[PDB]
């Protein structure tokens, strides 16, 4: 949709759960698409903070989830068509990752990148 | 399983190609003429083409048509091996993390180690650590 495709390339973030990647009028209005209900990002700015870092790079345009190898690489095929990204560097603290695991919701580390 | 193609490009454009095929594919998904790529790849440490995944050749030659950034890699289209389907994707360390050593190239400091203690969250200002190097105005007039 047009919604999902970043408007302008500055200031732009990445999530940490799916990655993906829009602007931050686009996060701060819209939010995290993917994950909404067990996010709560819509309305305010200091989550979008808190989870979304800017430490991230790659860009992939996913359009097909369902029928492509990038996309079982990267354990994204039950997400919408986006922008998404190859390495996110970053870790939620120990206050939020915590009722993802009760409410039903495995937290992975979608740092594909190696160190060193 | 796809095939990953390759696609030349002008060096410095990478992102904005990757904003307008997005663009192209979202305007005309909906047409009797849509677009049968699965994605491109554009990683960060690389400057001067792009990839792109379809199943053969004539899918991208006919995708990216019309399009006057990718004119000079139209008459040739290179396929990796299938070995190369991995590599892409990997990344050697984004790079933005408090506590940790960086590099300055502009200023007085130039080709010197420091180190990064806070971070604004407005993105537009960063503080560094690094020991001053001035002669505390005894020589200069
Ligand atoms: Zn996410």
């Amino acid at each position: 949709a047009l919604e999902t495709v970043p408007k302008d390339l500055r200031h732009l973030r990445a999530c940490l759960l799916c990655s993906l990647v829009k602007t931050i009028d686009q996060f701060e209005y819209d939010g995290c698409d993917n994950c909404d209900a067990y996010l709560q990002m819509k309305g305010n700015r200091e989550m979008v903070y808190d989870c979304t870092s800017s430490s991230f790079d790659g860009i992939i345009a996913m359009m097909s989830p369902e029928d492509s190898w990038v996309s079982k690489w990267q354990r994204v095929s039950n997400f919408k068509p986006g922008v998404y990204a190859v390495s996110v560097t970053g870790r939620l603290p120990q206050g939020i990752v915590r009722e993802l695991k009760s409410r039903g919701v495995a937290y992975k580390s979608r740092d594909t990148a190696i160190k060193t | 399983d796809p095939n990953l193609w390759t696609v030349k490009c002008k060096i410095g454009e990478e992102r904005a190609t990757a904003i307008s095929l997005m663009r192209k594919f979202i305007a005309y998904q909906f047409t009797d003429t849509p677009l049968q790529i699965k994605s491109v790849v554009a990683p960060e440490h690389v400057k001067g083409y792009i990839y792109v995944e379809a199943y053969k050749q004539t899918h991208v030659k006919q995708a990216i048509e019309g399009v006057g950034n990718l004119r000079l890699g139209y008459w040739n289209q290179q396929m990796v091996p299938i070995k190369e389907m991995t590599d892409v994707l990997k990344v050697v360390k984004a790079n933005l993390k408090p506590k940790s050593w960086v590099r300055l190239k502009r200023g007085i400091y130039k080709d010197d180690i420091a180190q990064v203690d806070y971070v604004e969250p407005s993105q537009n200002t960063i503080s560094l650590k690094m020991i001053p190097r001035i002669d505390y105005d005894r020589i200069k007039a």
